[PDB]
């Protein structure tokens, strides 16, 4: 669907997930926007 | 991913006896469930 899901300036509407605490179980949907806790220090709900 | 409810009614600690349960409702919702609570009519 390159003729309907792409734009010259870039289509940023579609987003995916790159980091999560654990693997998803089959037939599960996650829409949580919580910041990933990569380190021990809490993210405090902000990037860093 | 389905919610199955079986129910039974009877006239009367739980009593001694056998009474099987019939199926009423299957809700094809499919939501991750971890807790639950009940509601009374005060
Ligand atoms: C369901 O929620 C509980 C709450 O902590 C979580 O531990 C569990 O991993 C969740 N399961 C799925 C399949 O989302």
């Amino acid at each position: 669907s390159n003729k309907l899901d792409s734009k010259v300036s870039g289509n940023y509407n579609y987003l995916y997930r790159l980091f999560r605490k654990s693997n998803l179980k089959p037939f599960e949907r996650d829409i949580s926007t919580e910041i990933y806790q990569a380190g021990n220090k809490p993210c405090n709900g902000v990037a860093g | 991913g389905y919610f199955k409810i079986y129910s039974k009614h009877t006239p009367i600690d739980l009593p001694q006896g056998f009474s099987a349960l019939e199926p009423l409702v299957d809700l094809p919702i499919g939501i991750n469930i971890t807790r639950f609570q009940t509601l009374l009519a005060l």
